[PDB]
């Protein structure tokens, strides 16, 4: 069953946005709520088409309606990090990507971009890539997955992954809409593919060098969210949507250096994977915006998953904890897989453990300061 | 080049008379080894008749120099020269309209290749690259100083005007003919690929940046049929006959003879035929005009500056399209924004020749 607002006449809607919006543009403000999970969204009015993202002002919303400040000094601080163009409003309209900070001007509990940054910079002569596979689960606002009989299951999995027909993809409009949207917008979408559980779906975005992973993954979940309001569903990133044997989401991160993609660039893959094979529980905990609980749903071992309890790595192993693909080994050169983050993972908090393991040598269970 | 219109700015008493003082692109820096060769000629004959000739060898020569004079004709070679002179001045004005010039395509590019990302800047500058190169190939093909600025295509890439793929792109081509057209069909397929893009906003837009495009090329052609096409040798030939003709007559013709004799219209010999050397910087400078201007393109002080031309239009376009790419002040009312009318001051210096009344027709004055 869709929204009540998917319901309005969209002919409607078009006429007023098919006039000419004359001089002004329109920037629309995304930032990460206090759940670390959830994006907001405003718009304000600019005089002139910003050239870049050092143009667009910093702005403010009061963090007490986004679980993001209690008390008196609730208000909270935009500050713009990346710029897209506006699908849903076109050029010259304007998303804009902000990161918040508390009234003092100190980064907010959910800000993860502001240390994955300085990571980031740490690292950069090693020009670390990334891409992440978006798993997501269309519904409808009842809860129940978009096209599963009402109150009831589909056929059991096996034809749903890839497959096309009306009784093998659901919602294919709105990953067509979302692709296209991504694809105007400037965001670095590399594919989509219908998964194993019908009305799932899947998009990778990369590959993305260090800090342009989070925002362009974060963008693309604001226009899945935005693209779905149009049709009246919601797109979850739940790691389990539906019990039992039914596919969860995850979010399989690719990692490589300028070392990884070099000739012989597998024995720095190998080195990489042994480290990571020394902090399961470390990037665990980091993999999930609630410590790992989410997770726990989805890495059971059973559904072409892992166990979240134990580590693994090899070469073309769909249940390890880290894969390294067939023709990477081949080859002597290339990326490896992480399989373990969940759909709803914080890309920040994952490419950031990525780094601190991998590449800066970090041990124990706490994140280093300043290094 | 050589400019001398800030002197000519007024008919002075003495305007084009101080022009006579000028060297570079001067008659003197042309012709001074010819009326060194002229006089040397004229000043040996003049010795030889003078001295080593016998007395019974004189007459013949003096006879001789009698019929040597009654054909040297002046006027008949003035036709010659006027002709060809007009036709070269023709061509070489011609020449100069068909450098190839990149401000209305920068105009184009700019009003209509849209993007502030590193993609749209990227296509503006490619385009306006493509247009450089071609001007440049054509003119290394045409200009010899362009030439010796770039003698292989490996100057042409460490110029930064085409680059090592498009080197290879440039060199795998199977053609025997110039390929300074390449750049124009890469400049076609790049505009057709930003308007696939939605880069190029409108159809018209296209339409309009392929007709600037041609205009550019067939500029370029044109630089190739004045360089292949040559003023035609048997006139050239004509012209530089009839001179020469002419002036071995007056070498001759000319002499001066011993007054002795009382021949008629010789009862003088100044020793040096000035009238005759005047008449030389004439006929041979006007000839000399030709002669620079037939290949505008060469060494000369008064040859076209094709590598300033070069250097402008390349740091003129990648200002234009890339720092002026959607960079304008805030619109805002101008000094005449109330006013009926919108009338500039006059300095002191121009306020006294200036304030007359405006002519408004002829008829207006019965
Ligand atoms: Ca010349
Ligand atoms: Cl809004
Ligand atoms: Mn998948
Ligand atoms: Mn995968």
């Amino acid at each position: 069953a869709t929204s009540a607002s998917s319901h309005l006449n969209k002919g409607i809607k078009q006429v007023y946005m098919a006039l000419p919006q004359g001089d002004k543009v329109q920037a629309m403000y995304i930032w990460i709520d206090g759940t670390g999970e959830g994006l907001r969204c405003k718009t304000r009015t600019l005089d002139s088409e910003p050239k870049c993202i050092e143009e667009l002002p910093e702005w403010n919303f009061d963090g007490s309606s986004t679980f993001q400040s209690e008390g008196s000094n609730s208000d909270m601080y935009l500050v713009p990090a990346a710029m897209f163009r506006d699908p849903f409003r076109k050029d010259p309209n304007k998303l804009v990507f902000c990161e918040v900070f508390k009234y003092n001007r100190k980064p907010a509990e959910t800000n993860l971009r502001h240390t994955c940054k300085r990571i980031m910079d740490m690292v950069s002569n090693q020009r670390p890539w990334f891409g992440m596979e978006q798993e997501y689960t269309l519904m409808g606002t009842d809860g129940h997955p978009f096209g599963w009989p009402s109150n009831g299951f589909p056929g059991p999995q096996g034809p749903y992954y890839c497959g096309v027909g009306a009784d093998k993809a659901y919602g294919r409009d709105i990953v067509e809409a979302h692709y296209r949207a991504c694809l105007y917008a400037g965001i670095k979408i590399g594919g989509t593919n219908a998964e194993v559980m019908p009305a799932q779906w899947e998009f990778q975005i990369g590959p993305c060098e260090g800090i342009d992973m989070g925002d362009h993954l974060w963008v693309a979940r604001f226009i899945l969210h935005r693209v779905c309001e149009d049709f009246g569903v919601i797109a979850t990133f739940d790691p389990k949507p539906i019990p039992g044997n039914w596919n969860g989401a995850g979010c399989h991160t690719n990692f490589s250096t300028k070392a990884m993609r070099e000739e012989n660039g597998l024995k720095y893959i190998e080195e990489a994977i042994e480290k990571l094979s020394k902090r399961h529980q470390y990037h665990i905990r980091a993999y999930d915006p609630k410590g790992g609980l989410d997770n726990a749903r989805r890495l059971t071992g059973f559904h072409e998953t892992s166990n979240i309890n134990d580590f693994s790595a090899g070469v073309a192993n769909r249940g390890a904890s880290i894969r390294i693909p067939r023709t990477v080994g081949q080859e002597k050169k290339g990326y490896f897989e992480d399989r373990r983050p969940s759909a709803n993972c914080d890309p920040f908090a994952v490419t950031e453990a990525l780094i601190r393991t991998c590449l800066l040598n970090e041990t124990g269970d706490e994140p280093f300061q300043y290094k | 080049t050589v400019t001398y219109t800030a002197r000519v700015a007024k008919a002075r008493f003495g305007g084009f008379s101080k022009l006579l003082l000028l060297w570079r692109g001067s008659i003197y820096k042309l012709l001074w080894r010819e009326l060194l060769c002229f006089l040397g000629l004229f000043m040996a004959l003049s010795a030889a008749y003078r001295f080593v000739l016998t007395e019974e060898q004189k007459r013949y020569f003096e006879k001789l120099v009698l019929y040597c004079d009654r054909y040297a004709s002046l006027i008949p070679v003035s036709f010659v020269l006027g002709f060809y002179v007009t036709l070269v001045v023709h061509r070489w004005w011609n020449q100069y309209l068909s450098m190839p010039l990149t401000d209305a395509l920068m105009c184009v590019v700019v009003g209509t290749v849209h993007g502030h990302d590193e993609r749209g800047r990227l296509y503006r500058r490619t385009l306006m690259r493509y247009a450089g190169l071609s001007g440049v190939l054509i003119l290394r093909s045409v200009s010899t100083a362009v030439f010796k600025r770039f003698p292989t295509i490996d100057h042409v890439v460490e110029a930064g005007f085409m680059t090592r793929e498009e080197r290879k792109k440039f060199e795998n081509l199977n053609s025997s003919y110039n390929k300074y057209w390449v750049p124009c069909v890469w400049f076609c397929n790049l505009a057709a690929q930003a308007r696939r893009e939605g880069r190029i906003r409108d159809n018209g837009a296209f339409k309009l940046l392929l007709e600037e495009l041609n205009v550019f090329r067939s500029k370029c052609g044109m630089l190739f049929h004045y360089d292949w096409i040559s003023v035609p040798l048997v006139y050239t030939q004509v012209v530089t006959i009839a001179v020469y003709s002419y002036f071995l007559a007056c070498l001759i013709g000319r002499q001066f003879l011993d007054p002795a004799q009382g021949y008629k219209d010789h009862d003088l010999d100044l020793c040096v035929p000035i009238f005759t050397l005047l008449q030389f910087f004439f006929y041979a400078g006007w000839l000399k005009v030709a002669e620079q201007l037939i290949n505008p393109f060469g060494e000369d002080d008064d040859d076209f500056e094709t590598n300033f031309l070069i250097d402008r239009c390349f740091q003129v376009s990648m200002l234009a399209v890339d720092e002026m790419y959607d960079d304008l002040a805030m619109l805002e009312k101008d000094l005449y924004w109330d006013a009926a009318e919108a009338r500039a001051p006059y300095t002191a210096a121009t306020a006294f020749l200036m304030q007359q009344p405006s002519f408004q027709g002829s008829t207006f004055d019965i």
